[PDB]
This record gives structure tokens, sequence and C-alpha cells, in this order.
């Protein structure tokens, strides 16, 4: 009858599953909770991806826009001479990790490099120009995949403390149970019983022995 | 229990009575009642103890014609820590409420260990009021309660999502918590603190919280204690 | 000399009659009580006085008297009890006055493990000192293996007398000691199922703490000639050092520093306390304690160094 | 992982030539290649971007994010499994040539789902 521990029915073990019951039930209670903080953090960083997508997209054609007019500037398109210029990258993510929600989230940052920005050094004045604005732009899109990755991050680790949660809840507790009812309920109560049947077996014993005694002593008193 | 009769109701005094060590007690009625070739009961407990254990409680009270009253404080040991033995669970059948003593809080140095969140005063209610300590005792009583329950369930979760990804009233709580044990119910074995001290040392661990989250208390008590 | 000239053993052997076993604790008692009758200190070991609540038992069934609980008869806890309060400090009767104690040391051998069997549940009624054991510390051999959290002694309040005179902050380190203990236990609990990663510097600093003072302080070796015998003064100097080694390394971290980091820059420290248990208490009191005060100075200085 | 710029192998040409002229792509003296691929989007063939996502988000060892502006099925198709393990490659869907519509972003799709 429902999932068992198939465990020594015994004092030592009804109190070692029952420490165990009540471990398992808080730890079930501190990983709702847990989860629960972190499925609010996850709805957040949902609604950011949602509204960052169209804000990213505005930025994008911002940046394309002030690219073109570069371009304009320059006469021709900046084509090869700026793709001759990815020798190095003005733009990086730098590492970090932000400890969301007491979850180690690898939220990238972005930093530009402040030792060379040769890569817009060419033609018409308006390439710095075009430069900043696709440098903001990058850091706009870098920080929504960083906000991307601890989504992706947090999905993850939600969706592993919900499956212990919900194992705890349904198997791991629901089985603790019925091994410590029946390890008490059925086997300590039958041990005590059959020592109540001992013992009374015992009683009727010694009490029908005294009793053929008084009769012995009250039949040799009235003899 | 027959000299605490005789003085409050025959002498009219309020006569407070300590039972300490019932599980001995019990113990000793365990041995008397096998003397008599009797076969245990319950875990070896003679199964009739209800009855005396109920002769020993209900010797209490106040009664109709006498000024006097009896209150009992029984004093039990669990063996091995738990409820479910029949000493504990005869005695909450019988008697209103519990107070609790936790190992726990004894380790740390809380003196008296007395967990308060298990522990419970069933008829608390009449003994507070406006005649009757202060008019702000229920609600402190309750707020303290609500405030401490906070602060353990706070305290888990320091530990689980870190100190920073609590809410404000969890970073309220977990000093509330420090205060409150190591202040309100540390408390030293000869300090005497009377209902009113102890009143208004609840009152300034509570007012460390905002007016918004201090819901359990009533508003025209909290807007007459809390602000000033 | 020899401890023998000191010790008289009642030798009783489990295969020897079941009244001898029940006898032989009381006449070590008697015995107990006769040299405390003389003004002499004298501590009473009992091997197992489990076996003696088994003989009791075994002469109770003998007898055909109604078991209480487990078979015990009925009045195991009223024997346990004439047999324990033998034992108190006394003034010896008829003149000239003196005074003597009984320090009766009795071990119990538990069923099952768990402190459910009669005897451990009658004996906690009466002794003030209850020593128990911890499977958790025995199966992985750290011994003594006393279980900190259930293990339990009457005798602070009363002792708290003889600190003030010799050892003034004794109760107080104490005390420390076993709030950490307490605080680092429900803090592994919460651990074992959620992990260290979200835990603050504090509490990394209470659990590691906690780890060293049950692997350098409570862990003793007791076959070792460095710690075969911790003299008090050496234990007060120990925990004086653990909870100096805590409250600096709290102080630092309450001060921004991070604990990764100070964890290493004072492993030298830390070896320091670890290494503490290793002074050899034959160098005398004064010797061990100077060492002691040169550590504790070290640590405050490494300490200061660090967190700036 | 090492920092790196973010790629463009799934982007417009215009999309690359701004995050080239930001400065989003570094030379690999070490086999003469670069931290961007060529976005030659309507020349380059789709199995010829599916492998260089791949190289990107699999043969390289640094944390280079990557951009999908308004990619092509070579990649819509690649970008629900792409998504796993997003450090060190990180994936994202700028815009470019084509509208950069929400309906075909699969970072999207699964947060929509996952509500």
């Amino acid at each position: 009858s429902g999932n068992r521990e198939q465990v020594f029915p015994t004092r030592m073990t009804l109190g070692l599953m029952k420490t165990k019951l009540k471990g398992a039930n808080q730890g079930y209670s501190l990983l709702k909770r847990k989860s629960e903080a972190l499925t609010k953090r996850f709805r957040d960083i949902t609604k950011r991806i949602d509204d960052a997508k169209q804000k990213m997209g505005r930025v994008m054609q911002t940046a394309a826009f002030s690219l073109a007019e570069v371009s304009y500037a320059t006469g021709e398109n900046i084509g090869y001479q700026v793709q001759e210029s990815v020798s190095t990258a003005r733009f990086k993510v730098r590492a970090r990790q932000e400890n969301v929600s007491g979850v180690y989230l690898s939220q990238f940052e972005s930093y530009i490099d402040p030792e060379i920005n040769d890569f817009r050094l060419t033609g018409l004045g308006r390439g710095g120009q075009q430069v900043q604005r696709a440098k903001e732009i990058y850091s706009r899109a870098v920080e929504t995949l960083v906000e991307l990755a601890s989504l992706q991050t947090a999905f993850i680790i939600l969706d592993e403390v919900i499956k212990v949660t919900n194992r705890r809840v349904n198997a791991i507790e629901h089985v603790i149970i019925p091994r410590t009812e029946n390890t008490i309920a059925y086997i300590n109560s039958e041990l005590d019983e059959l020592d109540r049947e001992e013992f009374y077996r015992l009683k009727k014993v010694q009490e029908k022995k005294q009793n053929e005694t008084a009769k012995l002593d009250a039949e040799m008193k009235l003899k | 229990l027959t000299t605490a009769e005789y003085l409050a109701y025959q002498t009219e005094r309020h006569v407070l009575t300590i039972l300490t060590d019932m599980s001995s007690y019990a113990d000793a009625l365990r041995e008397v009642s096998a003397a008599r070739e009797e076969v245990p009961g319950r875990r070896g407990y003679p199964g009739y103890m209800y009855t005396d254990l109920s002769t020993i409680y209900e010797r209490a009270g106040r009664v109709e014609g006498r000024n006097g009253s009896i209150t009992q404080i029984p004093i039990l040991t669990m063996p091995n820590d738990d409820i479910t033995h029949p000493i504990p669970d005869l005695t909450g059948y019988i008697t209103e409420g519990q107070i609790f003593v936790d190992r726990q809080l004894h380790n740390k140095g809380i003196y008296p260990p007395i967990n308060v969140l298990p522990s419970l005063s069933r008829l608390m209610k009449s003994a507070i009021g406006e005649g009757m300590t202060r008019k702000d005792h229920g609600d402190v009583s309750n707020q303290l309660y609500a405030k401490y329950a906070i602060g353990k369930d706070a305290a888990a979760m320091k530990a689980v999502v870190g100190e920073e990804a609590l809410s404000i009233e969890d970073k309220l709580s977990l000093e509330f918590l420090e205060k409150f044990e190591k202040t309100f119910i540390t408390q030293g074995a000869y300090e005497d603190r009377t209902v009113f001290e102890s009143l208004d040392q609840a009152w300034s661990l509570l007012r460390i919280y905002p007016k918004e989250m201090l819901n359990r208390i009533s508003p025209k008590i909290l807007d007459e204690f809390y602000d000033r | 000399e020899p401890i023998m000239k000191r010790t008289t053993l009642v030798a009783n052997t489990s295969n020897m009659p079941v009244a001898a076993r029940e006898a032989s604790i009381y006449t070590g008692i008697t015995l107990a009580e006769y040299f405390r009758d003389q003004g002499k200190n004298v501590s009473m070991i009992a091997d197992s006085s489990s076996r003696w609540a088994e003989a009791l038992r075994e002469i109770s069934g003998r007898l055909g008297e109604m078991p209480a609980d487990q078979g015990f008869p009925a009045y195991l806890g009223a024997k346990l009890a004439s047999f324990y309060e033998r034992a108190g400090k006394a003034v010896a009767l008829g003149s000239p006055d003196r005074t003597g104690s009984v320090s009766i040391v009795a071990a119990v051998s538990p069923a099952g493990g768990d402190f459910s069997d009669p005897v451990t549940t009658a004996t906690l009624g009466i002794t003030q000192v209850f020593w128990g054991l911890d499977k958790k510390l025995a199966q992985r051999k750290h011994f003594p293996s006393i279980n900190t959290s259930v293990s339990y002694s009457k005798y602070t309040n009363v002792l708290n007398k003889f600190y003030d005179s010799n050892y003034p902050e004794f109760p107080v380190l104490r005390d420390r000691m076993k709030e950490i203990l307490s605080n680092a236990e429900e803090l592994e609990q919460v651990v074992q199922l959620v992990g260290k990663s979200a835990l603050s510097d504090s509490d990394k600093i209470t659990l590691d703490v906690a780890t060293l003072i049950k692997e350098d302080f409570l862990q003793q070796n007791g076959y070792s000639t460095y710690d075969a015998f911790c003299p008090i003064w050496k234990t007060f100097d120990m925990m004086r050092a653990f909870i100096s080694y805590h409250d600096e390394a709290q102080k630092a971290v309450a001060n921004g520093a991070n604990w990764s980091k100070l964890a290493d820059s004072t492993g030298d420290v830390k070896h320091a306390v670890s290494s503490s248990k290793f002074f050899e208490p034959s160098r005398g009191e004064k010797e061990v304690h100077g060492e002691f005060e040169k550590l504790l100075s070290t640590m405050q200085e490494r300490f200061a160094e660090s967190t700036d | 992982a090492e920092k790196r710029t973010l790629i463009a192998v799934i982007a417009d040409e215009d999309t690359t030539t701004g995050l080239l002229l930001a400065g989003i792509g570094q030379i690999t003296p070490e086999t003469q290649e670069k931290n961007f691929f060529v976005y030659q989007e309507g020349k380059t063939t789709k199995e010829e971007i599916t492998d260089k996502f791949n190289h990107f988000t699999e043969e390289r060892d640094d944390i280079a994010i990557l951009l999908i502006n308004q990619h092509i099925a070579e990649n819509i198709r690649a970008r629900v499994d792409s998504f796993t393990n997003a450090f060190p490659a990180i994936l994202e869907i700028p815009s470019k040539d084509h509208p950069y519509d929400p309906e075909k972003d699969s970072v999207l799709k699964r947060v929509r789902k996952l509500f």
C-alpha cells in the first residue's frame, strides 16, 4: 500500500524516519519559497526581455542610420575600409558573476576597449559620431544579451528547483509518511499487543496458581 | 495541591502551584501500578493515568464563593523530546496550553530558552485587558509572535536566497529576531521584569518596524504607542 | 606511583551469575562511600549501568514481577536513583571534621543506538552531567565523539565560583562555542539541502570556525602524549584562541573584507590555532600560557594587517 | 571564459558593418581568422551559414555573443538547440535588412511559451 522505505521497524528507526520526514518537509518548504523568489526574478527578466526586444530594435536602426549617414559623409560606403579594421575590437563583453537571488548568474558586462579606437579612423569626420552611436547600440544589445543569458540560467535553475520541490512533495514525503505510518501504527502496535498478550497470559497463569493455592489453604483450614 | 486548596479556598489566597518533574511522578505512578500486578498500558505507562493527572490538574481554577484561586504550572520533562509521549499528550489533554523550553535556544546561551512559537496560552485573552495589565498587551503579543515567525522564516531564507535578496521586512526581521532572542527572551535568572516593563521592552523591539506592516496591531493602539 | 594503589576493581564478567552482576554496582559504590568517609575524593567508574539494568530485568523475570517498559522492572528508575544519589560531596560522619566526595562516572551502553531505551531515559532524570554519544562522529572516527547538541551538564552554574577564581572568562567562552556550534549545525542542515553558494560571508565564517572547533578542539586523540590529558588551563587557552579566531574573522568581514581572500591570507594563523592542540602539557602552565599569549598577539597583528 | 566581442555571422551586411565600426571584431593571427564572420546574406550557402554559426558557437572557446539579425532558416532551425549552454556562446537577434520581428525570435518564443 503506497511507496515504502522497506526499513526495520523499531523505535530507533521510527525516530530516524520522523526526523527525516521533518527535514524533508522543511526542505520542501525551503526550496518552495526559494523557487518563489527565483520565479519572481524570472518573470521580471522575462518582462525585461519582452520590452528590450523592441528597444534594441529601435537602437539598432538608429545605429544603422548613423553609420549610413557617415557613409554619406564619406562618399562611398564604409565597406571594405571598415571591414579591414577587424584587427582589434573596440568593444567586448567583460566576464562577471552576479548572485541574483542566490544563483550565480553569469551576466556578462559590456566593456569597450580603452586602449585603441582606430577602427573608425578613416575618411570623413562623421566616422567618430557613427562609431559612438554604434558603440551605444552595442552596449544596449550587450545588456539585452546579458539579460537573455540570465533568463536562460534562471530557467534552468528554476526548473531544477521546482522539479526537486515537486519530487519532495509527491514522492519523498509521500513515501516517508507511509513508511513512518507503517513502522509505528502497524509494527510498534503489534509488538506492544504481543507483549500485552504474553503478560496477560502470564498474569492468568499466576492468578490461577494463586487461586488454586488459596483454595487448597481454605480447604485444609476447613478440614 | 491539598495545601493549595486549603489556602486558596479557605484562607482566600491566590495560590500558584509549580509541580516540577511531572515525568518523574509519572515514572513513580508506573512503578506503583506495576507493584499491583497491573499489566502496563501504552509505552509501559498504565492506561489509567489520564484520570490521575486529571485529578492532580483539575484541583485548580477560581471558584464562585471564594475570592481565592489556584493556578498550576506543571513542569514535565519530555523523554526523547517528543509530544507523542503519553505524559505530554495527556497533560495537553487536561491543561490549558503549554510553555516550551527549547534545546536549540538553550545551546545558544539564551535563558530562559523558552521557544515562543510552539508555546501557547489558550485562555491568555482572559488575563489581558484595560484593567488587566495594559490595553496593548494582546496586540503587542500578537505582533511579537508574527514578527518572530517572520524572522525565523527570513533566517531560513538568509542561507538560501542570500541576505540582500530578502525583502525589507525580512531584513528588519533578522535584526528583530536577534534583539528579541538576546534581549527580551534572554532575561537574567534573577532579573524580575514586571508585565509593564516587559511590555515596553516589547514596544522598544517593535519600534524598528514601520507603520504599514505592523498590521497585526490595532490602528488605535498602534497610533497611540508606536508613534512615540 | 601506580594507580593501583589508588584503585580497587570490582571485576564482574558477563558469564558470572546475574545476582553478582546486580551486586557489583552496590559493592563498588559502598567502597566509594567508605573512602569518602575518610575525607578522600574518590571516583567510581561503572563500566555499564545498562548491564546492571539488564541484570535487574533478568532478576525480575525470574521473580515473575510485572515489567514496566520493554521488560524492565518498574523500579528501574528508583534503583538507579538510589545508586546515583550516593555520590555527592559530603561531610563525613563522626569526628574529626572532614569532607569527601564520590564522583560517580557511570557508562551506559545504548540499545539500537538511540536514547529510547529505558536505561538512558531513567538515567537522564538523575544525572546532572550527560555526555551523549554521536554516531555521526563515531562512524567518521572523530573521537571522543560526544554529541554536543544533546549532551549537557547542570554543573555549569555551580562551577561559576571556581571559574571566577581561576579562569574568569571560561563560562563566557564555553557559551560562545556552544552558540557557534549550534548556529553552524543549523547552517549545515540548511546547506546539505541547498548548498554553500548563497550563504553570506558571516555564515561561511560560522561554518569554517565550527569545523575548525570540531576538528581541532573537541577532537582529542587520547593516545598521544601531547593530548592524552588536556589540562584545564590549556583547554581555557584553546577556547580563548578559537573564540578569538571567530571574533577577529567576524570583525574583519564586517569591515568589507572578502572571506575567501581573508582565509587565504590568514591560513597561517588558522594553522597556528589548529596546532595549538599540539602543545605538550608537560611544558608547564607558565610556558604554555606564554606561548598561547604569543599566538593570540600574532593573530591580532595578522588580522589587523590583513584587514587593511 | 575569456572576454570576446559579439559575432555577426547571421546578421545583415549593414549590421556587420555597424558592428565593425563599433569595434566588435578582433583578428586571429593563429589561423588568419576573425572574431566576426562575413555577413554574406543572399550570397553564402545555408550550409555555410550553419557551419559558421556552429564554429562560432561550438568551436570557439571565447565568450563571444552571437548576432542572428533577421537570420535565414539556416540559423532559425539551429536556434532551437543552439541556445543551450548560453556561455561562452550567447545568442541574440539584432535588426537587419529584413525587419527584426519578434515572431521568429526563438528566445522571445521560449519566453512567451514559459508564461
